[PDB]
C-alpha cells in the first residue's frame, strides 16, 4: 500500500519547517543567552479515532529502551553514550531502516509542544523571552546590574531542572548582555561581558554584526560604522547617567540630544559632496551599489538609503518614537521630501533562502542554515565544530527543496474569493455564492522563490543546480 | 421600474440581531421587487487604502484628466451615446427564450425552492425574504434584458447562467444570510469538551469517523455538521484541507 | 529511414475542446509566444478547473456519437422533480466528502443506491471512471437506485478522425495554429503503400522494464543481448523502466559515495560497453524513457507514484551517452512516436495490482 | 471671492490617517466613521487655506486641519482609553 500517493502522507512528508520567536526593540534590562541541549532525548522520555497517529506500543517500547539505555550511559558506558548521541540522527535519517515518517512527524510534533510548554514556563517568572530557537534562548532580566543576577539566574534554571518535564535538559549559560540593540538573529549590536565575576567589574566588549552594512555604498559604509559606534556610546552614557540618579523610562529618554548638530552637518556635507561628484567618471567606482545574493530593490541615490539605515536602527526604540520622528524628519527636510514618502520609506533589502533541519556528521548538530542572509565562511563550515561541509550535498539539498516545493505548489488547494470556504467538487465553475475560485499558494510567490534560487546558483559554484534550471 | 435606497433600523446592519426585526417591510412589499442588495460596510484597511486612493484621486484636481482618458482609449463612452444607444435597443429588439433554458430555469427555481424549506424548517419562524414565482419571472426577465443588450434575437446559456450568477448573489447576500440569527447550546460545549480531549493539536481525522461517532451517541449528524462547520466559522483551533476528508486541528 | 518524427509530452500540440461549438480548438503554446525565460512551465489556476470540465465533454461527444444512442441521458440537476422514473445518466464516480458514492455532474450530484447492482463483466469498475447508470430515483431519500451499470462503448481511428476528416493533430506534414487550421488526407494513401514495402527491414525491438545498471547479471544478460544483436543493427532500439535499483535521494552521510555520483557512474559504464558494438551504435538509434525511481522523481517521491508527465533523463547526467551514440532521445514517460502511416505511444507504469486494488465491491 | 485649489498635499500621510481611524472606531469603540469625515478634512483644509486669503492649500492648514480632526475624535472616547489613543495618534499632529 506503500507505494500509492496520498495526501496526508504527501503533506506530512514536507512538513520540515521549525517555527521561532522574535520580539525586536532596544533592551536596558540585562539580558542572558542560554543553550538548550538534549531536547529530542527528553521530549521522547517525558511523553482509532485519529488515523494519522503512530502507534502507541512502539512507542512505548522505544520510550523504555531509550530510559534504560540512559540508565546504562549514566554507569559509565561510553557505547550507550555513543548510541544516545546517536538516536537522533537516526530518526531523522531516511536510509535507516524502519523508518516511518509518521514517527518522525510524531517526534517533530512532540518537540513544538515541548518548546512551547518550555516557553510558557520560563514566562511563568518575570521574564521577557527576546529570541527563540531549538540552540539559542535569549531571556530579559528584571534587574538592572548583571551582578545582581547571579542568584537569579542560578535559582531559575535550578527550578527549570527539577521540573519534571524538564529533568534531563541541560542548560548552559553563554554571555550576559549590558545593553542590547536586537532587530534580528543576523542583524545585532550591544556591549556583553563573558561571566560576571566577584569584587571586581566586569569586562565588557561591543558587538557588531549588521548585514545591513552590506548593501551600503563602497563609501558610506565607514560613516555607518562610526555612527552606530556614536549612537551606540551616547545610550550608554545616558543609561549610566539615569543609574547614577536613582511605557517610557528615562533609562534612555533624551539620548538623541547629544549629537544631533554634527550628524545634521556631517549630512549635509555628506549632500554636497555626493551632489558635486556623482557624475565624474573617475569617482563612479565608490559610488557603485553592490549585488548581493537575494537582493531585490533597485534605487538611485544612496545617501538616501544611509541615512533611511542609521534612521531605522534608532526607531526601535518603542519608547522614544516622537524624538527619533522629529530628527528624522529634520534629516528628511534637508532633501527635498515629505515625512510619509513612500521612498522615504524602509524595507528589507534581502530576501530569505532557508534550508532546515541540516544535519553534521561530525558533530550531530541540527540547525536551520540561510543560504542569503547568512555571511560567506559559515555555510561550508559547521557552527560548534570547524569543519568543511560537502558542496554537492548542498546542491542536492537545494534541488530537493525546489523541488518539494513546486509538488507542494501543484498539489493545492482552491479557495473561494468572497467566502473563504474551500472547494469540495471536482467540477464546478464557481461558489454556489458569489466569487471566483483563487488558489492558496499565489504563482508570484514561487516565481519570486525561483528567482532567489537563480541569483543563489549564480554568485556561488553551483552547476548541477543550474542543470536543474535548465530542464524546466 | 422602481429603484429605491433605503436604510435598516438602528442604522448599521447588526448582524448581531436578528434579520426579522432588522428589515421594517412586509412580505408583500418585498415580492414586487426582485433585486434586493444588502450593502455592509466592511473595515479591512486594503479596501480603506484603495478607496481613499480614488477618493483623493477623484478629487478634481486630478480626475478631470483621467476620466478623459478613458474616452481617448475607446474603454468607456459618453452619457448621451449610451442614451442613445439604450434607447435604440428598447425600440429595437425583443429576444426569446430557448427549451433548454427553461429546462436549466427550472432545475434552479426548485433547487432555490427546497433550499428555503430547508432553511425555514430549522429557524422554525417564516423567512423575512421570500422566494416565490414572481422571483421565477424576475430571473427571466433579467436573461431576457441580457440578451436584449446584444440584439441577439435569442437567449441562450451563455446568458442564462449570468442571470443565475447575478440572482444567486443577490439572494445569498440577503435571505440565506445567516438563517438562524446565532437541544440548544448544552450539546454544543459537550461537543467542544470530547474533541478537545479526544483529538490533539496537529493531527487529523476522517470526517466519516467523526460523523459516526456522534451518530452513535446522542449529538446526531443535524447536530454535528452544524457544530463542526461553526467551529470552523470559529477559525482559530480547526481547519479544512485535503476536500472535506481533512479535519486538521491547528 | 527518414520522415518519422518521436515527440514528448512536453512539446505536444495544445487543442481545447467546446461544448458549444462541438469543434478542437488549438490553444497557443505558453513558450513559443511567451517570455519563458523565468518561469513559462507553471500552469494557470483555471487550468485544473477545465482540465475535467474538458474530460467530461470529450467523453460525452464520444457517447453521444454512437449508433444506438440518438435513448438520451438526462443532467442531473434535472432529476429534483421526478421520482419513481427510470432515466439514464453519466459522470465521475467519486466517493462524497461524508462517505458514500456518488456521481459528478456539471450540473451536479446524486448519491447511489448499490444493494442490487448487476454490473457488466469484463471491466475494473474504478473510481474516477465515466460509467453509465440506468436506475429509478427516489425522493423519499436522495437515492438513485441502480440496477444496471456499464462503460460506455469506443470507436476506431477512421470513424473518429472523419469527424475532423483529417485534422493535423500528430502533425508531421503540415500543422495548424491560431491563425488558420490544416487537413491533410492526400497523401495518407501514398505514405501507406510506402510503408507496406520494406516494412521487414524497418524494425524495431524493445526491451523489457527495469534493467538495473548496478548489478553484474543484468550486464552480462545485456552484454549476450548486445553480442546476438550487433550483427544486424535494427531501426530503433528502446529500453524501458528504472536505470537504478535503489531511488536516489538526499544522503546524510558524506563518508561514503554520493547517490547522484553512484547513478552519474552507472551510465558512464554502458558507454564503455557501447564500444564493442559499433554497428549497433552506428546503424540503430537509441531511445531511452525514465522509470518510477528515476532521479527526478525519487528525489520527491522516493519510489512511489508521482507525477505522470515526468521530466527527462537530466543532461547533466548523460554527457557521455551522446557523444558515444549518433542518435539517443530522451523523452517522458508517457511518449508518442508519428511514423509513416502509423502512431505509436509507449507508457510504463504499474497497472494491474493499481485496478486489483481499488476494484469497487458489488453485493451479490 | 477667494476659492482655494488644492494640488500639493500628501498623499500618503491622509491616506494612512484614514485608514487608522476605520481601525479603531466601531471595531474597538462605538463612534462611527466613514468616508465623509475625509472629504470633511478635505473641506476644513480649503477652510484654513481661505482664512488667509490664499488660493493655494499649503501644508500648514492640512497639519491644522487634521489636528482639528483628530483631537475631536480623541476627546469623544471614555477615560480608560484616551490616553493610550492620545499617545497613539501623536505621530501624525507632531508639528
Ligand atoms: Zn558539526
Ligand atoms: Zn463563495
Amino acid at each position: 500500500i506503500q507505494n500509492d500517493f496520498d495526501l496526508n502522507t504527501s503533506w506530512i512528508m514536507n512538513d520540515s519547517e521549525f517555527p521561532k520567536i522574535n520580539n525586536s526593540g532596544v533592551y536596558d534590562n540585562v539580558v542572558l543567552d542560554v543553550g538548550v541541549d538534549n531536547l529530542t532525548v527528553n521530549t521522547i522520555l517525558t511523553s482509532e479515532f485519529v488515523h494519522d497517529a503512530f502507534s502507541n506500543d512502539a512507542l512505548n517500547v522505544l520510550r523504555g529502551m531509550l530510559k534504560e539505555w540512559w540508565d546504562e550511559a549514566l554507569k559509565e558506558n561510553s557505547t550507550a553514550d555513543l548510541l544516545v548521541n546517536s538516536l537522533a540522527s537516526w530518526v531523522q535519517n531516511p536510509n535507516a531502516k524502519l523508518f516511518d515518517g509518521l514517527l518522525r512527524y510524531h517526534v517533530h510534533n512532540l518537540t513544538k509542544k515541548a518548546l512551547l510548554q518550555l516557553v510558557n514556563e520560563f514566562s511563568a517568572l518575570g521574564s521577557t523571552i527576546v529570541y527563540a530557537d531549538r540552540n539559542q534562548i535569549l531571556i530579559k532580566t528584571n534587574k538592572y546590574s548583571p551582578e545582581n543576577c547571579y542568584a537569579y539566574s542560578q535559582y531559575m534554571m535550578k527550578a527549570v531542572r527539577t521540573n519534571p518535564m524538564f529533568s534531563y535538559l541541560d542548560l548552559n549559560i553563554k554571555r550576559y548582555w549590558d545593553l542590547l540593540i536586537w532587530m534580528d538573529k543576523f542583524n545585532f549590536s550591544g556591549l556583553a561581558c563573558i561571566e560576571i565575576e566577584e569584587k571586581e567589574n566586569q569586562d565588557y566588549t561591543a558587538v557588531s554584526q549588521w548585514q545591513l552594512k552590506k548593501f551600503l555604498s563602497p563609501i558610506y559604509q565607514p560613516e555607518f560604522e562610526d555612527w552606530m559606534m556614536i549612537i551606540l556610546d551616547s545610550m550608554l552614557k545616558t543609561k549610566q547617567s539615569y543609574l547614577k540618579l536613582n511605557s517610557v523610562e528615562n533609562s534612555l529618554n533624551g539620548f538623541s540630544h547629544l549629537f544631533s548638530k554634527p550628524l545634521m552637518k556631517r549630512v549635509k556635507k555628506l549632500f554636497k559632496n555626493q551632489q558635486e561628484f556623482i557624475l565624474d567618471p573617475q569617482y563612479e567606482a565608490d559610488y557603485v551599489i553592490p549585488v548581493l545574493p537575494g537582493s531585490h530593490l533597485n534605487v538611485k541615490n544612496p545617501l538616501l538609503e544611509l541615512v533611511k539605515s542609521l534612521c531605522h536602527v534608532m526607531l526601535l526604540s518603542k519608547s522614544t518614537i516622537l524624538e527619533i520622528r522629529t530628527l528624522r524628519k529634520e534629516l528628511l527636510k534637508i532633501f527635498e521630501l515629505r515625512e510619509f514618502a513612500k521612498v522615504a520609506e524602509f524595507k528589507d533589502p534581502s530576501l530569505s533562502l532557508v534550508v532546515p533541519d541540516f544535519l553534521c556528521e561530525y558533530c550531530f548538530f541540527i540547525s536551520d542554515i540561510d543560504f542569503c542572509k547568512a555571511a560567506p565562511e559559515s555555510i561550508f563550515s559547521c557552527v560548534r565544530c570547524h569543519k568543511a561541509f560537502n558542496q554537492v550535498l548542498l546542491q542536492e539539498h537545494l534541488i530537493q527543496k525546489l523541488r518539494s516545493d513546486i509538488e507542494s505548489y501543484l498539489i493545492q488547494d482552491l479557495r473561494c474569493s468572497r467566502c473563504h470556504k474551500v472547494k469540495r467538487d471536482y467540477m464546478s465553475a464557481h461558489c454556489p455564492c458569489a466569487g471566483a475560485w483563487e488558489g492558496t499558494l499565489p504563482r508570484e510567490s514561487i516565481v519570486q522563490k525561483l528567482n532567489v534560487f537563480k541569483q543563489v546558483a549564480k554568485y556561488y559554484g553551483f552547476d548541477i543546480l543550474l542543470s536543474c534550471i535548465a530542464d524546466l | 421600474s422602481v429603484l429605491a435606497a433605503a436604510n435598516p433600523i438602528y442604522g448599521r446592519y447588526d448582524d448581531l440581531k436578528s434579520p426579522g426585526d432588522n428589515i421594517d417591510f412586509q412580505t408583500t412589499i418585498l415580492s414586487r421587487f426582485d433585486m434586493i442588495f444588502i450593502v455592509k460596510d466592511d473595515h479591512n484597511e486594503e479596501r480603506d487604502i484603495s478607496i481613499a486612493n480614488h477618493v483623493i484621486n477623484i478629487h478634481t484636481g486630478n480626475a478631470n484628466a483621467m476620466q478623459n482618458q478613458q474616452e481617448e482609449n475607446g474603454s468607456e463612452i459618453s452619457i448621451e451615446k449610451m442614451k442613445r444607444y439604450i434607447t435604440y435597443c428598447r425600440l429595437k429588439c425583443a429576444p426569446r427564450l430557448s427549451p433548454q433554458a427553461a429546462e436549466k430555469l427550472s432545475s434552479n427555481f426548485v433547487t432555490i425552492r427546497k433550499q428555503l424549506l430547508i432553511n425555514e424548517l430549522e429557524s422554525t419562524e417564516r423567512s423575512s425574504i421570500p422566494i416565490t414565482i414572481r422571483q421565477l419571472e424576475a430571473i427571466i426577465r433579467i436573461t431576457e434584458s441580457l440578451a436584449k443588450l446584444e440584439l441577439s434575437p435569442i437567449a441562450q446559456e451563455r446568458h442564462v447562467d449570468e442571470a443565475i450568477r447575478l440572482f444567486q448573489a443577490s439572494t445569498m447576500d440577503a435571505a440565506s444570510q445567516d438563517p438562524i440569527g446565532g437541544t440548544s447550546l448544552s450539546e454544543i460545549r459537550r461537543f467542544e469538551q470530547e474533541l478537545k480531549r479526544r483529538l490533539p493539536i496537529g493531527w487529523s481525522t476522517s470526517y466519516q469517523t467523526l460523523r459516526r461517532e456522534f451518530v452513535d451517541t446522542h449529538r446526531f449528524s443535524q447536530l454535528a455538521l452544524d457544530k463542526a462547520l461553526y467551529a470552523l466559522e470559529k477559525h482559530e483551533t480547526i481547519q479544512l484541507r485535503h476536500q472535506g476528508q481533512n479535519i486538521y486541528r491547528s | 529511414r527518414d520522415y518519422f518524427k518521436v515527440i514528448n509530452a512536453s512539446q505536444q500540440q495544445r487543442f481545447s475542446y467546446n461544448p458549444h461549438k462541438m469543434q478542437f480548438i488549438f490553444v497557443p503554446n505558453k513558450k513559443q509566444n511567451g517570455l519563458g525565460g523565468i518561469a513559462g512551465f507553471l500552469p494557470d489556476i483555471e487550468d485544473k478547473v477545465q482540465m475535467f470540465l474538458t474530460r467530461y465533454y470529450l467523453t460525452n461527444d464520444r457517447v453521444m456519437r454512437n449508433e444506438n444512442f440518438q435513448m438520451s441521458i438526462t443532467p442531473i440537476k434535472n432529476l429534483l422533480g421526478r421520482d419513481a422514473q427510470n432515466f439514464l445518466l453519466l459522470g465521475l464516480l467519486n466517493k462524497n466528502f461524508k462517505g458514500n458514492w456518488s456521481l459528478e455532474d456539471p450540473s451536479g450530484s446524486v448519491e447511489i443506491d448499490i444493494s442490487q447492482t448487476i454490473p457488466t463483466q469484463g471491466h475494473y469498475y474504478v473510481p474516477g471512471c465515466m460509467v453509465l447508470v440506468e436506475g429509478i430515483y427516489y425522493s423519499v431519500g436522495n437515492k438513485f437506485h441502480v440496477t444496471s451499470m456499464t462503460l460506455p462503448p469506443g470507436e476506431r481511428r477512421e470513424i473518429t478522425l472523419e469527424t475532423i476528416g483529417n485534422l493535423d493533430l500528430l502533425g508531421i506534414h503540415g500543422i495548424s495554429n491560431n491563425n488558420f487550421i490544416a487537413r491533410l488526407d492526400k497523401d495518407l494513401k501514398i505514405r501507406l503503400h510506402l510503408l507496406e514495402k520494406e516494412l521487414t527491414d524497418h524494425k524495431f525491438v524493445i526491451l523489457g522494464a527495469n534493467l538495473f545498471l548496478d548489478d553484474l547479471k543484468i550486464m552480462t544478460a545485456l552484454s549476450k543481448i548486445l553480442q546476438k544483436l550487433n550483427d544486424d543493427p535494427p531501426t530503433l532500439l528502446i529500453w524501458q523502466g528504472s536505470f537504478t535499483s535503489v531511488p536516489v535521494f538526499a544522503s546524510m552521510s558524506s563518508r561514503n559515495i554520493s547517490s547522484s555520483t553512484q547513478f552519474k557512474n552507472n551510465f558512464d559504464a554502458l558507454a564503455t560497453l557501447l564500444s564493442r558494438f559499433d554497428n549497433l551504435t552506428e546503424n540503430t538509434t537509441m531511445i531511452f524513457i525514465p522509470g518510477p525511481n528515476d532521479l527526478w522523481g525519487s528525489m520527491v517521491s522516493l519510489g512511489a507514484s508521482g507525477t505522470l508527465p515526468q521530466d527527462p533523463i537530466p543532461s547533466a547526467f548523460t554527457k557521455k551517452i551522446n557523444k558515444v551514440c549518433k542518435n539517443v532521445v530522451w523523452s517522458s514517460n508517457p511518449t508518442r512516436i508519428a511514423y509513416l502511416s502509423q502512431e505509436i505511444v509507449i507508457f510504463r507504469d504499474d497497472l494491474s495490482g493499481r485496478f486489483k486494488r481499488h476494484r469497487l465491491e458489488f453485493p451479490f | 471671492k477667494i476659492y482655494p485649489k488644492l494640488h500639493q498635499m500628501d498623499m500618503d500621510k491622509v491616506s494612512r490617517v484614514y485608514a487608522d481611524l476605520r481601525r479603531e472606531s466601531i471595531s474597538t469603540g462605538s463612534f462611527p466613521i466613514t468616508v465623509r469625515h475625509l472629504e470633511s478634512i478635505l473641506r476644513i483644509a480649503e477652510s484654513f487655506a481661505k482664512m488667509r486669503l490664499s488660493e493655494f492649500v499649503s501644508s500648514y492648514d492640512l497639519d491644522r486641519a487634521i489636528k482639528v480632526v483628530v483631537d475631536s475624535f480623541v476627546d469623544a472616547q471614555k477615560v480608560s482609553v484616551r490616553r493610550q489613543l492620545r499617545r497613539s495618534f501623536a505621530i501624525y499632529t507632531l508639528g
